[PDB]
């Protein structure tokens, strides 16, 4: 109960803050792009192409943190 | 008639602003310090044709 407890704390910690940075950062981006988007009508498909792959840069980020909260929390292979 | 004249007509421009979709690419107020060299220069250049 004591490194597993430190692996768990671990987890929270890393799900946390992985999740906070880079989604807020990919809100940004959807700001100033969703904004150029509504006033230049022209390349909206461009443009959630490319949002896509942002979102997806800032979501992997996110889901690797989930990832290593979740194997922290299924398989603990140091605890 | 038959004396052929002159009359100072007057038609109004297209009083439409740029777009809400067009952004000031580099200053509002340094874009009105240019266009007052442009439209000095249309005046002047209106007024000598005018005393021409």
């Amino acid at each position: 109960p004591l490194i597993a407890a430190a692996s768990v704390i671990a987890a929270g910690l890393a799900v946390g803050l992985a999740s906070i940075g880079p989604g807020v950062g990919q809100g940004t981006a959807a700001g100033q792009a969703v904004e150029g988007i509504a006033r230049q009508p022209e390349a909206e498909g461009k443009i959630r192409g490319t949002l896509l792959l942002s979102l997806a840069f800032m979501e992997a980020l996110t889901i690797y943190g989930l990832v290593v909260a979740l194997a922290l929390l299924f398989a603990n292979p140091f605890v | 008639e038959g004396k052929l004249t002159v009359e100072r007509d007057m038609i109004k421009t297209e009083t439409p602003a740029f777009s809400p979709i067009l952004e000031f690419e580099q200053d509002p107020a340094q874009i009105l310090d240019a266009l007052l060299p442009l439209y000095l220069n249309s005046q002047i250049l209106r007024a000598l044709q005018e005393s021409l």
